[PDB]
């Protein structure tokens, strides 16, 4: 996994 | 949360009014004070949570959500019932767990152009009426993990909230 914090983040949570 | 989520609001605007180095509370002159309603414990950080990763997000949607306000473009006397529109679609869409970061874009955005227009009245209405929202729809639905908090336990453990004190030592 990325484990990049904010990019993992908003990239999960943009399609809702 | 109530009025640290108003502060909360406060300071978020003024990181917008940042892109052009200025600051609403600096004619507010509440930056002395350096109250924000910060606990001194966590929900301090709250604020720095969500402007390193709701702005992160923001950037694409933020020239989406510069085209929103361009119809919500603050004219003198603009009724807030358009931004109230926005903010109905907003909680339909979702109780607002990342969109309640881009509620603070929406109403950043327009702070940022109601400053420009010499509204800044209209920014602390704008301040008002989204902690009238945050306190209303969203504040039992996000407090059950603070809403914001959850980005606080991943961006930071609260170990600098324990090293906050550090005055164990002049014992």
């Amino acid at each position: 996994d990325g484990g990049t914090t904010f990019e993992h983040l908003w990239s999960s949570l943009e399609p809702d | 949360m109530s009025q640290s989520n108003r502060e909360l609001v406060v300071d978020f605007l003024s990181y917008k009014l940042s892109q052009k180095g200025y600051s609403w509370s600096q004619f507010s002159d509440v930056e002395e004070n350096r109250t924000e309603a910060p606990e001194g414990t966590e929900s301090e950080a709250v604020k720095q949570a969500l402007r390193e990763a709701g702005d992160e997000f923001e950037l694409r949607y933020r020239r989406a959500f510069s085209d929103l306000t361009s119809q919500l473009h603050i004219t003198p006397g603009t009724a807030y019932q358009s931004f109230e529109q926005v903010v109905n679609e907003l909680f339909r869409d979702g109780v607002n767990w990342g969109r309640i970061v881009a509620f603070f874009s929406f109403g950043g955005a327009l702070c940022v152009e109601s400053v420009d227009k010499e509204m800044q009245v209209l920014v602390s209405r704008i301040a008002a009426w989204m902690a009238t929202y945050l306190n209303d729809h969203l504040e039992p639905w996000i407090q059950e993990n603070g809403g914001w908090d959850t980005f606080v336990e991943l961006y930071g453990n609260n170990a600098a909230a324990e090293s906050r004190k550090g005055q164990e030592r002049l014992e």
